[PDB]
């Protein structure tokens, strides 16, 4: 409620530090195979503008659990060493600093 | 197996 723009910013700022929409839409097993046996709570970038537009985030706290679990989930599939896995420690870091006081 | 179809460069 006083936090809907707040978050919209949020989730604008964190797409940005994803250019190449990595984390824009649900990962598929076709796209991952194997990722539903390993990974049993998804999460994406338009899933979560999805909640923000149905009003569905009650606090900061619960955005930030949503973007964290994005972050994990990439963190647990993929290797170390890939871009996805990369990208996903680096925006994690930065997204958490950006909205925490 | 376990990855992405693409190299994720574009």
């Amino acid at each position: 409620t006083p936090i809907q723009q707040l978050l919209e910013h949020f989730l604008r700022q964190l797409q940005r530090k994803d250019p190449h929409g990595f984390f824009a839409f649900p990962v598929t097993d076709a796209i991952a195979p194997g990722y539903s046996m390993i990974i049993k709570h998804p999460m994406d970038f338009g899933t979560m503008k999805d909640k923000i537009v149905a009003n569905e985030y009650k606090s900061v706290t619960e955005f930030k659990a949503d973007f964290k679990l994005m972050c994990d989930n990439a963190m647990t599939y993929n290797r170390p060493d890939t871009v996805y896995y990369k990208l996903a420690k680096k925006i994690l870091h930065a997204g958490f600093k950006m909205m925490s006081k | 197996g376990r990855g992405k179809g693409g190299k994720g460069l574009g």
